[PDB]
């Protein structure tokens, strides 16, 4: 009978298909004008009209590459594989849906670069002294974590011009610090030293040649530097295959986009490379500092890991900069950069723990939907980001790429990869919404019968004013009959009022501040569901009062977003860990907890609790956790084992419990150690006493 | 949205002057002539040895697009000594900075050099220059005796400038004090008649100026931008000033009062680095008179549709009240990297519908980032958001970006039309376009059919070629035009009639005109002034009966006119526009008699009526509410039926339901045409006899204060019926309902205490914590979930004190959290233990000494909490019972909670009540094994 297809897909074959996934046409009049038209598919087959005719296209998701996930980083000889499947070949038909998957790997033994581009302000002459240690000492350590490492050097302090820099008061300023007893060298703005070498004896080579300069102004240049340093990729030299780390190491403030004003500098940052033969940034005196959201985009485009290594004076200000430039770190800085070594490690550990995927190029009409598989085969749904992760490990992703309707007659292609990674899945969409026999229909007047009109694909429609199943009637005056199976049931009502029956059809007279289409006038393209003010919230399109929404919104009025970040919290976990993401707003759960990140929770019972079975599971092999096997993913504070605790005056927490071996097990908890949580547990717990009278 | 984009006037300085970085209108009261003054920063002068020294220039409108340079400073530099000079000009950026008022006209070179006298130097103090006539003065407040960075060495005077009303200068200094940033401000008359060029560090008389501050302040750049308006109640304008790196980077805008320079408010930044105070702008947008204040923060990054942050630049915009308290909103850029924010340029009423408007410029915007200027409109409301036009750059960039919207200047009528024109500059291809206001003009069309219902039969006019007679009817329509300011008074139109109209598509032409015999029909229009409202009739004509089919339809009548463009202009081609929420177009329907009964008049009888659903609406938050309506019509047919349900508008539309094959799914559209509140739904064109309908109509009423006892709603039926064509009114109450989900929970810190107690020992009489026993926290929460708040509660703990004399758990302090006092009944802490630095099993109030504490609880709102910590040490002595040993405890207090009161006086209400208790269990676990008959020791 007639459904969907039929009451809406049967005035052509494009319609057929636009009306739904499970619509399907009959060519050649395989049933000549004999009713049904478009139905479904099993229906249309069983009337006989099967062979080249059915014309039923099924969406697909063909993988065209898919080399396995490595497991050796150094490992060469085959290239490094990070994401399972490299590319993906995608057939949508109209309005319809394919699903897809992802793994992502956080590879062993990775080869890394290390820039480390440093303030030289005269107060980092300390700091430059002890890093001629650093290099050889440096690679020691990364020995561990990676093999295949090479690191560079750059310096900056600021524009050499007339506001910051000692104009010229003097022309022996020109040459500074002759202001106080010494010597340092002219204010130069970045000065690239040593290109990504892997012969790490040269980086302290270079150090020990280098030597600072002063500045008049408080604020320096450093996003120059960093801008420049992302993107003259062939001076400093990263690698395609390797992990990139940009140590910005300064003790100051720092100039930010505009400033540059004050120094007649009006023209905006391009993002360029202008490092030229002299390896000094030419545009420094030109060209105005790059705003954030520049440095985020080429950060992101060449794959570099900007480490903010901040001295404690002036960390809360790169914290907060380091939050509006995602994926940034930040680490507490010596005053001599005695800690850097540290830092650097910590800081290569915290961006190889977390992988979030990205995607680029994504067509206007299509939307993309993300679950999240990243502990055991907990699926954790509307999320493409994943952390708490350790080298070596996967996690994987599954996508659902919808279209709205039909696009443009052209294959368009487009990229999700993990950020910072240098592999990626390319998706290559085709939109399949056009009919084999689309082309092979010529209308031109005659051919659909004894009259003028139009012809395709075993059907015709009639020309302005025609119609009819062949081609008669032109305007009436001959309508007086057919009174056509119009209306379901025929209990008289003509064609949803608004409309007249004609021909074996109806003719949808209103055209009512918009479309009106559907063969008994079923469907209005307006008479929709309200939010407040908008048709679909204003984030949707509307067919048969039906809200069709936009990429990024869901729900049947589409005021549903699909954001998480809003759920999102400084504590890094979603819903603070306690609650569900509806809607960019956190639903809390069952501990009495509220706020928008569900981070409150004063009637929660103690941390202790919560340690307790981590502890019982790192230290003891039981409990929770280690039945779920989650112990080495939820908790990575480090346990030691003392003999006794200590009123020691600082952030200590006794917490003490029965285990089930019945004996009480005490330990302390020891937070801000350097914004890093440690757990001390007494190694004697306190047990029963059987008769030990020397036996 | 009246801004010609056509036709307007291009000028142009020399490549590489920056021609354009600022631009103004010069409008001396010497003169019945008007120019306009675009600032050339680096542009090259006949100066002795000065390479870009900048300069400034006077433009003709009046015709002839040259420009000519102001002669401001003809001489080079000044010399301390032979070789030696004092000062350097070369570079200075003259012109980076412009304003004039009245004949005066203010030019500074915020990047001038100046010698110290003392020592040698090259200092950005800035300078400028103010001329009047040949009169020329140089002012340059930061070139002083307070000579370096600590002072104001490197201030950089002129970098932002402004005219006050009343006739005083401000002047902005971002980089006195360290850069903390200054403004200065001084009387035009002062700086003319003090001016001596004997003298480079003049001292004015009633200068007012910002002092050096703390350290903090260090690089805030106070002065990079700079407004001025009235905020102080009345009197004179007061200082607005913009300081971007203020706040850590958060940006601040600060406002100074005029008459002395005093702190009156200041704005602060949501994002870091946006630079927020980039630009500022004073201007009463909702023409209240009290001006209005607008910050742009052009790198602001707001969250993209995915999540994503996007450098989009934002607008704040922030409406003055008599009260102090501004009532701020912000406003985003469109295109990711087009600076929006970056500046915002008054225009006042730009076309001249009583409200000021103002221009927004995101300089690096459009395809091929050529710039954008986006002009908004004012409203009573404040501004609409939704840009009413976007002016496109239109010089491509021969290198740097052309930078079209940098600077902007309006609030002028160049010409003679009674509107504001605009000057923007395009700097990065030397370029200043003038864009010239239309003209608007307000159109009201009229249009009637005198026999509104057909009758076929009635056949009184004759077909002019044929010799029979025709059911004919007359259509008449008719236009009154009028508009403000300079434009002509013989107003051309080109209108259109069209029978009718949603049938042509395709179907049968049911109604022609007589002479022509056509449905469509033309006429060339030419009404005038304001006023007579110009007519024009014709006599339509219906067809035979014989067989167009369809006689239920409406024969809608539409009418449609346009103006006619170049005859309507002026003499250089300044066209008028009609006002843009004006329709072109008019619709009015006749229907052919059919029933009604033997007397040709269908008399209706429309009947409406309703029914709760859902009998309560809970206050304080949205609450669905649907209610089902029956609309019937007893009588004859009812034309253009259609229900008014007048909505209460603290309630919202959803929409009609599709969830149910018993109720009809009506066309409906919700709309206030003034001080009504509607929804409107089609109950049939002709709603033909008994034809009774039952629909349902959803809604969300928001409601969260203490308003009437119930809501209301009317509705009634109406139709176009010359008789009976109205229901009854009928109106439906809602009863507005509490409903306070209150409730309390509890919690011990250390839900359990194992009592070998380590390092303890007695203490006679004890000092510290340490010495009595460990910290237990019992945290109490009281929390209103539910929609409706409450004003007041009782709290009530009880809390085990002593058992039979023996102190259990000792209180050292408690906290409280929300709007709650307490009161304990006994002195808490008696044994003054400080230190903090932060029935055998159960032991409760029952058989225990009890220590109470009461608490009053203010007003809860929904999603909110009242919160006790009460922090205790136990008391170990008591547990290492020298009665024998020991046994576990199970020390238990319990508070409970009394609601009393609700805001919500006007309406029923209940107490609601309930309790909790939480609980700290002392045992041992470590506890004898197996023996016999001896007994124990200390
Ligand atoms: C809009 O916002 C802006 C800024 O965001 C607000 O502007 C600030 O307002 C503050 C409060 O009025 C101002 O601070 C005051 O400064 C004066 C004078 O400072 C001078 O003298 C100081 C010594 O007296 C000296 O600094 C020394 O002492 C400092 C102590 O603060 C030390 O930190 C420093 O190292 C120095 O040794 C300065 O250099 C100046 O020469 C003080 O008198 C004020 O003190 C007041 O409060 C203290 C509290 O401890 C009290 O004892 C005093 O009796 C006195 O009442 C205070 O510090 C600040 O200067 C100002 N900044 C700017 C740039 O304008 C603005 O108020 C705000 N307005 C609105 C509408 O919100
Ligand atoms: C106002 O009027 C002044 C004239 O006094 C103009 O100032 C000079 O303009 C020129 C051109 O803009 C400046 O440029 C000079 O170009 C040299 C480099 O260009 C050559 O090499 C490139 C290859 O890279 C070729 O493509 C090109 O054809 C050239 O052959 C520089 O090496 C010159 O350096 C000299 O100037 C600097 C300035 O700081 C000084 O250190 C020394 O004098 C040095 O020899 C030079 O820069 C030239 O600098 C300008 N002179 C100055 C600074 O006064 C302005 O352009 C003009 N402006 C306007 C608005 O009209
Ligand atoms: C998108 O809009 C819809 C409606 O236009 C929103 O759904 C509405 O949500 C309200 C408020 O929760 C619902 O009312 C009641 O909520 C209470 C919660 O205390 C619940 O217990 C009741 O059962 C009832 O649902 C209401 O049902 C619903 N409106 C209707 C009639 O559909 C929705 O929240 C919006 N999406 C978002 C989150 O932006
Ligand atoms: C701290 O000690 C107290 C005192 O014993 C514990 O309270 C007891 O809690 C248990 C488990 O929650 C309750 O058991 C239940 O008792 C009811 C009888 O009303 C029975 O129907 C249930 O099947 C169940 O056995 C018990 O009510 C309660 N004590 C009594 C006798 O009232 C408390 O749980 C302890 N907390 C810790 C740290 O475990
Ligand atoms: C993530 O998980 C959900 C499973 O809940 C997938 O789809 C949802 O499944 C049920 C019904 O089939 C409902 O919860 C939702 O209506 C479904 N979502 C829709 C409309 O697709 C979801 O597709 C999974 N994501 C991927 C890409 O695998
Ligand atoms: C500058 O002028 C303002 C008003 O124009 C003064 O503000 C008032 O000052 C008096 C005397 O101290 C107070 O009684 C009022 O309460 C102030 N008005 C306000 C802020 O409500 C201000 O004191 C003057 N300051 C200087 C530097 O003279
Ligand atoms: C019969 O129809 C005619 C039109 O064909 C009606 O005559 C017009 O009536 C309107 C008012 O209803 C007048 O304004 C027109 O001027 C009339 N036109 C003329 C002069 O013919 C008429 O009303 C109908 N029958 C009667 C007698 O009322
Ligand atoms: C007659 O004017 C109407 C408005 O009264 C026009 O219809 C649409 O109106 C919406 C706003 O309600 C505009 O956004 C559209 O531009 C209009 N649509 C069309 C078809 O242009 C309409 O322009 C006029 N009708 C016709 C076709 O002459
Ligand atoms: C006080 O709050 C309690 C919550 O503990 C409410 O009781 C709940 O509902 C039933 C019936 O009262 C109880 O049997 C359950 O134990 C309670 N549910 C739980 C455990 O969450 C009760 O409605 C309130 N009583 C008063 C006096 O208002
Ligand atoms: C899509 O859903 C899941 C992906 O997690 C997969 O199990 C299933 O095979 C897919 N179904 C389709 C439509 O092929
Ligand atoms: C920076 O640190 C965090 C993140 O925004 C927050 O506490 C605060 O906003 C910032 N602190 C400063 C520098 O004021
Ligand atoms: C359409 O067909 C008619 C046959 O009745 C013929 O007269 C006419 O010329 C044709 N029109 C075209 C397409 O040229
Ligand atoms: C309408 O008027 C114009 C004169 O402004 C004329 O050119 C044109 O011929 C007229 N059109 C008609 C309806 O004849
Ligand atoms: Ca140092
Ligand atoms: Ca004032
Ligand atoms: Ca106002
Ligand atoms: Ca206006
Ligand atoms: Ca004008
Ligand atoms: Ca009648």
């Amino acid at each position: 009978g007639p459904n969907i297809c039929t009451t809406r897909g049967v005035s052509s074959c494009q319609q057929c298909l636009a009306v739904s996934p499970m619509c399907a046409w009959c060519s050649d009049e395989a049933l000549p004008l004999g009713s049904p038209r478009c139905d479904l598919k099993e229906n249309l087959l069983k009337d006989n009209c099967a062979p080249e005719s059915i014309e039923f296209p099924v969406s697909e998701a063909r993988v065209l590459e898919d080399r396995p996930l490595s497991d050796k980083g150094s490992g060469d000889s085959s290239q490094v594989t990070q994401v399972s499947p490299q590319r993906i070949a995608l057939r949508l038909r109209p309005d319809d849906s394919k699903n897809f998957s992802i793994q992502v790997r956080q590879v062993e033994d990775y080869p890394v670069d290390i820039y480390y581009l440093m303030d030289l302000s005269y107060s980092m002459k300390d700091d430059l002294w002890s890093i001629q240690n650093l290099g050889t000492k440096l690679a020691t350590q990364m020995r561990k974590l990676t093999s295949n490492l090479r690191i560079g050097f750059g310096a900056f302090v600021d524009k050499p011009v007339s506001p910051y820099m000692y104009i010229s008061p003097p022309e022996a300023l020109e040459n500074p610090c002759y202001d106080m007893k010494t010597t340092c060298l002219p204010m130069f703005g970045y000065k690239h030293v040593l290109t990504l070498t892997d012969q790490v004896t040269r980086f302290n080579e270079e150090v020990k040649k280098q030597s600072v300069s002063r500045n008049r102004d408080a604020p320096e240049g450093g996003f120059d530097a960093i801008m420049q340093a992302t993107v003259c990729d062939e001076k400093i030299g990263w690698r395609n295959d390797a992990s990139h780390l940009l140590v910005f190491t300064t003790d100051a403030k720092t100039h930010i986009a505009l400033d540059g004003r004050l120094a007649g500098i009006v023209q905006p940052n391009d993002g360029q490379c202008h490092v030229g033969s002299d390896n000094h940034y030419s545009a420094s005196t030109t060209m105005d500092y790059p705003s954030l959201g520049l440095m985020t985009e080429k950060l992101s485009q060449k794959n570099i890991n900007l480490i903010f290594a901040v001295t404690e004076n002036v960390v809360n200000l790169y914290q907060n900069y380091s939050e509006l430039i995602p994926g940034t770190t930040v680490g507490v800085l010596s005053m001599d950069s005695s800690n850097v070594l540290q830092l650097i490690v910590d800081a290569y550990g915290k961006i190889r723990s977390k992988v979030e995927l990205e995607v680029r190029d994504l067509p206007e009409e299509l939307s993309l939907s993300f679950n999240a598989t990243c502990l055991n085969n907990e699926v954790i749904p509307g999320l493409k980001s994943c952390m708490g992760l350790k080298i070596g490990d996967t996690v994987s992703f599954s996508i659902e790429a919808k279209v709205r309707g039909c696009p443009q007659e052209k294959e368009k292609s487009f990229t999700i990869k993990p950020v910072g990674f240098k592999d990626s899945l390319i998706v290559q969409v085709t939109f399949d919404c056009d009919c084999a026999c689309q082309a092979q229909a010529e209308p031109n007047s005659h051919r659909c019968n004894n009259g003028n009109g139009t012809f395709e694909c075993g059907v015709c429609r009639c020309g302005p004013g025609w119609l009819g199943s062949q081609c008669e009637c032109s305007e009436e005056d001959y309508r007086p009959s057919q009174q056509d199976e119009c209306s379901p049931r025929e209990g008289q009502p003509v064609c949803s009022q608004r409309g007249e029956c004609l021909c074996g059809q109806c003719v949808c007279h209103s055209s009512d501040f918009g479309k009106i289409t559907g063969k008994y006038c079923e469907c209005d393209d307006f008479s929709c569901v309200r939010y407040k003010g908008e048709m679909c919230s204003g984030h949707g399109q509307c067919s048969c009062g039906d809200c069709l929404c936009d990429s990024d919104w869901t729900g049947y009025y589409c005021n549903c977003t699909t954001r998480t970040d809003t759920c999102m919290s400084s504590n890094g976990l979603l819903c603070s860990g306690r609650g569900k993401c509806e809607c960019g707003s956190c639903v809390c759960i069952q501990p009495g907890s509220y706020g928008d990140t569900c981070e409150k929770c004063p009637t929660c019972p103690d941390a202790c609790t919560f340690k307790k079975e981590c502890v019982e599971c790192k230290k003891f092999d039981r409990g929770a956790l280690h039945d779920e096997n989650t112990c080495n993913r939820y908790c990575r504070d480090e346990i030691e084992s003392v003999k006794e605790l200590k009123d020691t005056g600082k952030d200590a927490v006794n917490c003490t419990y029965k285990n089930e071996d019945d004996c009480v097990v005490r330990f302390q908890y020891y937070e801000d150690s350097s914004g890093k949580s440690i757990l001390y547990v007494v190694e004697e717990p306190e047990c029963p006493k059987g008769p030990d009278i020397l036996v | 949205f009246n801004l010609d984009v056509d036709s307007p006037a291009e000028y142009s300085g020399p490549e590489g002057s920056y021609f354009g970085f600022a631009v103004d209108f010069f409008v001396p009261s010497a003169s019945s002539r008007m120019f306009l003054l675009v600032g050339a920063p680096k542009a090259n002068t006949t100066q002795p040895g000065i390479v870009e020294g900048g300069q400034v220039l006077k433009c003709d409108w009046s015709s002839t697009r040259r420009c000519q340079p102001i002669e401001f400073d003809a001489t080079g530099n000044r010399d301390y000594a032979k070789d030696d000079p004092l000062e350097f000009k070369s570079h200075q950026w003259f012109g980076a900075s412009v304003r004039s008022k009245q004949d005066k006209i203010l030019a500074c070179a915020p990047l001038y050099h100046w010698r110290t006298e003392m020592k040698q130097e090259r200092e950005p103090v800035g300078t400028c220059f103010l001329q009047d006539g040949t009169k020329t003065v140089e002012y340059a407040p930061c070139r002083s005796q307070d000579i370096d960075a600590d002072g104001q060495g490197f201030c950089q005077g002129g970098f932002s400038i402004d005219f006050t009303k009343a006739d005083r200068v401000l002047l902005g200094g971002p980089g006195s004090f360290y850069w903390q940033g200054q403004l200065i401000s001084d009387q035009v008359a002062e700086i003319v008649s003090k001016y001596d060029p004997n003298v480079y560090s003049i001292k004015y008389n009633n200068q007012l100026a910002t002092r050096t501050a703390q350290a903090i302040f260090d690089d805030s750049y106070l002065g990079y931008s700079v407004a001025v308006g009235d905020f102080n109640g009345d009197g004179i304008d007061d200082f607005v000033s913009g300081v971007p790196r203020a706040a850590r980077t958060l940006g601040m805008v600060y406002i100074y009062d005029g008459k002395n320079m005093s702190s009156l408010y200041n704005f602060t930044g949501e994002q870091m680095a946006a630079y927020f105070g980039f630009s500022v702008a004073a201007t009463d947008i909702n023409g209240d008179d009290y001006a209005d204040v607008f910050i742009g923060a052009p790198l602001f990054m707001d969250r993209g549709s995915d999540g994503k942050l996007q450098e989009v630049g934002q607008v704040s915009v922030s409406l003055q009240r008599a009260s102090g308290d501004f009532q701020t909103t912000k406003l985003n850029g469109f295109e990711v990297f087009a600076r929006f924010g970056s500046a915002i340029a008054p225009l006042g009423d730009l076309d001249q519908d009583g409200f000021n408007d103002i221009a927004i410029a995101a300089p690096y915007g459009g395809e091929d980032k050529k710039g954008i200027v986006y002009i908004f409109n004012g409203r009573s409301t404040g501004l609409n958001a939704v840009p009413s036009q976007i002016l496109e750059g239109q010089w491509a960039a021969r290198s740097m970006p052309p930078s079209f919207g940098y600077s902007m200047k309006g609030a002028t009528d160049i010409d003679k039309n009674g509107y504001p024109d605009l000057i923007v500059g395009a700097f990065g291809v030397d370029r200043a376009i003038l864009y010239r206001a239309r003209p608007v003009i307000t159109v009201n069309a009229g249009l009637e059919v005198y026999p509104s219902i057909l009758n076929q039969d009635n056949k009184t006019c004759s077909l002019p070629g044929t010799a029979l007679k025709v059911s004919c009817f007359n259509v008449r329509f008719c236009l009154k035009a009028d508009g403000k300011g300079v434009l002509p008074r013989k107003l051309n139109f080109q209108v259109e009639l069209l029978l009718d109209k949603l049938k042509q598509k395709g179907a049968i032409r049911r109604a022609l005109f007589l002479y022509s015999r056509s449905p469509s029909h033309s006429k060339n229009m030419t009404i005038s002034r304001g006023g007579l409202m110009q007519c024009e009739e014709l006599i339509a004509y219906l067809r035979d009966e014989s067989e167009f089919r369809d006689k239920l339809t409406p024969i809608t009548i539409f009418m449609e006119y346009r103006l006619d463009y170049r005859t309507a202009a002026d003499t250089t081609g300044l066209q008028p526009i009609l006002n843009q929420f004006t329709p072109a177009n008019i619709s009015r329907q006749a229907h052919i008699l059919l029933d009604c009964g033997e007397d040709n008049v269908c008399k209706p009888k429309l009947e409406v009526s309703v029914d709760s659903d859902q009998k309560k609406i809970y206050i304080g938050d949205d609450n669905p509410l649907t209610l089902i309506v029956k609309a019937q019509n007893q009588g004859e047919g009812a034309y253009e039926a259609e229900l008014i349900v007048s909505i209460p508008l603290q309630a919202d539309f959803i929409g009609v339901v599709r969830n149910n094959e018993a109720l009809a799914r009506l066309s409906c559209a919700f709309k206030t045409e003034n001080q009504t509140r509607q929804v409107v739904c089609d109950l049939g064109n002709p709603m033909k006899a008994g034809t009774q309908l039952l629909a349902g109509l959803r809604f969300s009423v928001h409601q969260q204060s203490e308003m009437d006892t119930s809501v209301k709603f009317d509705l009634q039926i109406q139709s176009s019926n010359l008789f009976d064509k109205v229901s009854p009114v009928v109106s439906h109450k809602v009863d507005l309902a509490v409903l306070a989900a209150v409730e309390i929970r509890g919690v011990s810190s250390p839900d359990h205490v194992f009592l070998p107690i380590p390092n303890w020992e007695h203490k006679e009489n004890p000092e510290t914590e340490e010495d009595v026993g460990p910290v237990v926290q019992h945290i109490y929460e009281l929390r209103n979930n539910g929609p409706s708040s409450f004003s007041k509660a009782m709290l009530h703990l009880q809390w085990p004190y002593k058992y039979n004399n023996n102190t259990l758990l000792y209180i050292l302090h408690y906290d409280i959290d929300g709007p709650m006092n307490c009161t304990s009944d006994m002195e808490i802490n008696p044994l003054r233990i400080k230190i903090s630095s932060l029935d055998i099993h159960t032991l409760g109030c029952g058989v225990a000494q009890c220590l109470k504490i009461v608490c009053q609880v203010g007003r809860l709102d929904r999603g909110k909490s009242a919160i006790l910590y009460v922090k205790s040490l136990l008391w170990t002595e008591t547990f290492m019972n020298k009665e024998n040993q020991n046994h576990s405890y199970s020390l238990k207090s319990s508070a409970s909670f009394n609601v009393i009161e609700f805001p919500y006086k006007n309406l029923p209400i209940e107490d609601i009540t309930n309790s909790t208790l939480v609980t700290t269990n002392v045992t041992w676990g470590i506890q004898p094994a197996p023996m016999p008959v001896p007994v124990w020791v200390i």
